[PDB]
């Protein structure tokens, strides 16, 4: 998800 | 006062943030809970108690001061439950200061994090870590050091 | 020495405690998760981080040593990754022989917390508050403290 | 239920 804690 | 500790709780998003305080260095700890209860409160302080010295705790309400799971707690790891009641009315304040604080590097962050809970504790560490110059991380470890010796 | 720590993953109940240990002072701080993920695992390192100054964290094993996402919150926290090959095989003595105690310490408190988790934090105060005298939980603040000054 | 985390 494009995010620290949610890569994806 | 190197096992001084204030409790915290401020709102952000619908969702609780309960914030230890060390009183003499600044430094914190905060977790994400959904509401505060006196369980998650006690959790938490369970949690504290179990990495620092932690002798005294002010509690930040009379719910969490009369909790009895609260106070069971605070007797299963050796604290003292205080009330937090600012008979220095510099308390207030700091508190107030450190809250908003928190929120900006929480909205400073808010876009790197899916979670709020990681959020939050990407603001801990910035806030631990940041020099003022000593950081609150190296004043809290430098204070009880001192302590023990 | 100050900065080392070493990841550690054992099993109860059907669940997952993820412990830090601090290596120089067997100091811990562990949690309980469903399962060990490099979500569960990154998160829990930039809680550890926020916490005491990591410089180096040896991962438990290779899928976290692997996971992107870990590694993404060692960058994040400013953590060298590395893996946990026990090159000083005493090593791999010392954490079966922690996990060993940890599970010995849940089993005596067991029966005093509904959760697995509270048992769990029980676990931790208990062993850094051990002296064997200083504590596990002095030994970490007089190194770090050392090190700072 | 005589629980330190549950005192019912
Ligand atoms: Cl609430
Ligand atoms: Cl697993």
């Amino acid at each position: 998800a494009t995010k620290i804690d949610n890569l994806d | 006062s190197p096992g001084i500790w204030q409790l915290d709780c401020t709102h952000l998003e619908g969702k609780v943030i309960l914030v230890a305080v060390h009183v003499a260095s600044g430094y914190i700890e905060a977790e994400v809970i959904p509401a505060e209860t006196g369980q998650e409160t006690a959790y938490f302080l369970l949690k504290l108690a179990g990495r620092w010295p932690v002798k005294t705790v002010h509690t930040d309400n009379g719910s969490n001061f009369t909790s009895t799971t609260v106070k069971a707690a605070c007797w299963w790891a050796g604290i003292k439950q205080e009330d937090g009641i600012p008979y220095n009315p510099q308390s207030q304040g700091v508190i107030e200061s450190m809250n908003k604080e928190l929120k900006k590097i929480i909205g400073q962050v808010r876009d790197q994090a899916e979670h709020l809970k990681t959020a939050v504790q990407m603001a801990v560490f910035i806030h631990n870590h940041k020099r003022k110059g000593y950081s609150a991380g190296e004043r809290i470890v430098d204070i009880i050091a001192t302590d023990i010796q």
